[PDB]
């Protein structure tokens, strides 16, 4: 039961970790969309510069 | 006399028995209780930490 009681434990940290990486994952793909975006308004500034 | 007295000396076996096969029991319960607390516990602690 201890092993088991902890195993449950190490499983829902898991789970736990799991939910911010997602949160994490999707907030970086979207950051990431938005440096491109930003990459070409400096392109786009600059050479219209 | 002898037949009492085997009686009481079984008897007093007996419980002499029940003794000691309670305290190997109590010496199991008391490591295992002092493990599964302090596993159960640290784990819990170092989550919250």
């Amino acid at each position: 039961a201890k092993k088991e009681e902890e195993l449950q434990a190490a499983l829902a940290r898991v789970e736990e970790e799991a939910a911010q990486k997602n949160m994490a994952l999707k907030k970086i793909r979207e950051l990431e969309s938005q440096i491109s975006e930003l990459q070409e308004d400096l392109e786009s500034e600059r050479a219209s510069r | 006399d002898l037949n009492l007295e085997r009686s009481h000396a079984q008897k007093n076996e007996n419980a002499r028995q029940q003794l000691e096969r309670q305290n190997k029991e109590l010496k199991v319960k008391l490591q295992e209780m002092e493990g599964t607390v302090k596993s159960k516990y640290k784990a819990s602690i170092t989550a919250l930490e």
